[PDB]
């Protein structure tokens, strides 16, 4: 509240 | 999974201490924590990366993490205390904050002395199965006992003909105190493996009863006449009687 | 692509040059707030929304999962460099410009990339520190950025004042000038 | 000459008919180029470009990654959008309506308002003019205000009274500017 | 948003083992983890969910319409499944922190109890071995200091599908299997030669 987007990490570096 | 070096670190107090985790592939986010007996699970320090976002949880300045890595992380206990004792588990997430879950790995018992003359290595006998429990039941139990030992840090095995063996095999969960009045209080741990009549009345059967114990390294500095309380394996055997 | 509100829960920006990241929470096109990375606190753009609490540790976290994922496109692009684009520099008044009345100059840096840039306010060859300010950069649909430089300012017929405006996609800095009138 | 490497992540939220529809659009950017995406409608990872290939087919085979991507809807996006509407689209500021001869040309300058929509109509004696009239796109100021400046083309005569229409959602009653020759 | 769980329980294997847990202030945005933790090793997860019924090789999880209660089900008891189990109401901000857990015992289903006690012989001091005795009846811990009682562990002859109970007592006071576990106490069944 206010809520983030989360981003994934990418493969693999 | 999560690896966790070395399994069971015993030190004397003032020495540093160096624990080591290898995350899972692919895990960005690693945790550290320590958990004692009766007690639950106390979060140290966590990193998202190669930072650590969370530095405050550590017990003192002394305590320190890194993972330049960033991968592997290392937790140093410089100068270490007794309090220090515990077991330190190593956690990994795929990333931080996300909710995501967190696997631990096997841990590192810690355990930081006063001194080290109260260090002792255990002494094992194994004990023939009764006559009266072969004749009842056509079974034989025999008691393998691990006696005087401190710290608690053993590992109890058995091994047929060479071969560790499983099926049969009861050993205690936790070792019992000797004197539970003394302050640094001698262990014992106690196991049973369960055969048949035959088996055990065969001659060409040998069981032994293997206990992995934890204790000094040659870098450590032994002053007593008696003899050093390594790191070891402290074996007893017996064969089949008919 | 088509709807009523459009919000950016958040924008996330991260770069090799500096390296420098980018917090932010976007609705309808304005900027809500700003998280200082440097500082680990949240600044709010619009007061009403300073009744609100962010949690910095979103955005550090965010971005230090950004810096592992740039560094994975570094790699798997064979370092596919930033283009750089040329920006367009407009300079205009917040109300309309009386000679006695106080006023704001605005200064729009359209068409960013990458999102590098230096905004400063110029009058006489001599730089203007005193009441000026700036948005972070602002996200646009085609993934280039935006970003405003504020000057406040008294109008007066013999006072001129130019914009500075500093990217790589530019061969000499562009210097937009506003006339009193 | 520097070289950069950019990479981005907007988590965007798209609203329409204010609760009844919502849709979450995760965009993973390097630099300009719109790699993988996750969108809520689709509810899984898909690839943009062949670079995002790699990171759809690993994030899609992790249940408890997708599983939370599809649970952010409600988390970050409609979650969010209760704030908005006890604050950013509870926003109304009343535009500042002016005239100004720049006389062949009649200058309406619309300043200050919110939110951005708006309808300006000249009129020259109660009929409207349309074939002489031209206007500024709406400008963004960037401080959570809008302003428009409509022009008109005029050739006045004594007797004539200009006057500029002003239509936003912050007002109970249009406004009126007149101007006079 | 605390959990809260049953203490301990006792569950008979070859059957599935609903361990309750109740969250009636768990928000909107907190997942309902379980972990396992056997005497004393890393944590193990096992299960988590948010709204929806999941299901692992491991266990299943039934989570209420109104998120209050939720129940994690072990599909087929095991003797391995004896261990410390802990529901969790878990989001992003939060650090994992265990409750008190349940401390879940999977009995064995012994189907003909021969107890005794036995002294064997070291290959001094004797042990005593009270062996095959029923899963109802539970062992106390010794009085004296100098007389030494193991907990009763449940061994597995799985080559014979037999498991049986056992307990270990050994001293070096007045050199004794028979007035030894007065304090547990064995059934009358229990016989000395
Ligand atoms: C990368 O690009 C360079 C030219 O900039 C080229 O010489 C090289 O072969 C390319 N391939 C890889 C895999 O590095
Ligand atoms: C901004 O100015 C500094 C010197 O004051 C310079 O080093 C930097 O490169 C400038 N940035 C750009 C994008 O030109």
């Amino acid at each position: 509240a206010p809520q983030p987007e989360l981003p994934y990490p990418q493969p693999g570096s | 999974g999560v690896s966790q070096s070395p399994s069971n670190k015993v030190t004397e107090k003032g020495k540093d201490v160096e624990l080591r985790c290898d995350p899972i592939s692919g895990h960005t986010a690693l945790y550290w924590y320590r958990q004692s007996l009766g007690q639950g699970l106390e979060f140290l320090i966590y990193f998202q990366g190669n930072s650590a976002p969370d530095k405050s949880g550590l017990p003192s300045d002394r305590f320190s993490a890194e993972r330049t890595g960033g991968s592997v992380s290392t937790l140093t206990i410089q100068r270490t205390q007794q309090e220090d004792s515990a077991v330190y588990l190593c956690a990994s997430s795929f990333r931080a904050l996300a909710a995501d879950t967190q696997y631990f790995g096997p841990g590192t018992r810690l355990t930081v002395l006063e001194d080290l003359k109260n260090v002792f290595p255990p002494e094992v006998a194994v004990f023939e199965p009764s006559e009266a429990e072969i004749s009842h039941t056509q079974k034989a139990t025999l008691v393998c006992l691990a006696t005087g030992f401190y710290p608690d840090h053993v590992e109890l095995s058995w091994w047929v003909n060479g071969k560790e063996v499983h099926s049969g095999v009861c050993t205690d969960p936790q070792p019992l105190k000797e004197q539970p009045a003394l302050n640094d209080s001698r262990y014992a741990l106690s196991s049973r493996l369960r055969v048949s009549a035959t088996f055990w009345q065969n001659p060409r059967n040998h069981f032994r009863c293997q206990v992995q114990f934890y204790g000094l390294s040659e870098n450590d500095e032994w002053t007593q006449d008696r003899a050093k309380p390594v790191t070891q394996i402290v074996s007893a055997e017996a064969w089949g009687r008919a | 692509i088509v709807a009523d509100h459009v919000a950016s829960y958040g924008v996330n920006l991260y770069q090799s040059y500096g390296p420098s990241g980018q917090y932010t929470h976007e609705f309808d096109g304005d900027e809500q707030f700003y998280v200082d990375l440097g500082r680990k606190e949240t600044v709010w753009c619009l007061p009403v929304l300073r009744q609100f609490r962010f949690d910095p540790q979103f955005a550090l976290t965010n971005i230090a999962v950004l810096k592992h994922n740039l560094n994975s496109l570094i790699k798997r692009s064979n370092s596919t460099a930033a283009t750089n684009e040329v920006p367009e520099v407009t300079v205009f008044s917040k109300s309309p410009v009386t000679l006695g009345q106080p006023n704001i100059l605005i200064c729009l840096v359209d068409n960013i990339f990458p999102p590098v840039v230096n905004i400063t306010w110029l009058s006489n060859g001599h730089s203007v520190t005193e009441g000026v300010s700036e948005t972070s950069f602002l996200s646009k649909s085609d993934h280039s950025f935006f970003k405003i430089s504020y000057l406040t300012l008294l109008p007066s017929a013999e006072e001129s004042y130019d914009c500075k405006v500093e990217h790589w996609g530019l061969d000499k800095p562009l210097l937009k000038h506003w006339e009193p009138e | 000459s520097p070289e950069d490497f950019v990479y981005q992540f907007k988590g965007m939220c798209y609203f329409t008919n204010g609760t009844e529809r919502v849709r979450l659009v995760s965009r993973s950017i390097y630099n300009r180029e719109e790699i993988v995406r996750f969108d809520s409608d689709v509810g899984e990872f898909r690839a943009v470009t062949l670079l995002g290939l790699p990171a759809a087919e690993y994030w899609n085979s992790q249940k408890d990654i997708l599983e939370r991507k599809r649970a952010a809807v409600d988390r970050v996006c409609r979650h969010n959008y209760q704030l908005e509407l006890r604050t950013t689209l509870q926003r109304r500021v009343e535009p500042t309506v002016t005239i100004s001869p720049s006389h062949n040309l009649l200058v309406c300058s619309v300043t200050d308002f919110y939110p951005a929509q708006i309808k300006v109509r000249w009129f020259r004696n109660d009929q409207e003019e349309t074939a002489g009239v031209v206007s500024t796109p709406l400008i963004r100021n960037g401080d959570w205000t809008f302003q428009i400046l409509v022009m008109l083309e005029m050739t006045p005569q004594r007797g004539d009274v200009y006057t500029c229409h002003v239509e936003h959602p912050s007002l109970q009653s249009p406004i009126t500017v007149e101007w006079r020759a | 948003m605390k959990t809260t769980q049953p203490p301990s329980m006792d569950c008979a294997e070859g059957r599935a083992a609903n361990l309750p847990c109740n969250h009636s202030t768990i928000s909107g945005n907190e997942y309902v983890y379980w972990y396992r933790q056997i005497h004393s090793q890393g944590p193990q997860y096992i299960i988590h969910g948010l709204k929806n019924n999941e299901t692992n090789e491991m266990a299943s999880l039934i989570i209420t319409e109104d998120r209050k209660s939720s129940t994690l089900i072990l599909p087929h008891a095991t003797l391995r499944d004896t261990a410390v189990y802990y529901c969790i109401a878990f989001q992003g901000a939060q650090k994992l922190v265990f409750g008190q857990g349940t401390r879940l015992t999977i009995n064995p289903n012994i189907q003909n109890p021969d107890p005794a006690v036995y002294q064997l012989r070291d290959s001094d001091k004797s042990v005593c071995l009270f062996t095959d005795f029923d899963s109802q009846t539970n062992v106390s811990q010794s009085k004296d200091s100098d007389v030494y009682i193991t907990d009763k562990c449940v061994l597995d002859m799985r080559s014979m599908d037999f498991k049986s109970n056992s307990a270990v007592a050994w001293s070096n006071k007045s050199d004794a299997c028979a007035n030894a576990f007065n304090n547990s106490i064995i059934p009358e069944d229990t016989f000395f030669p």
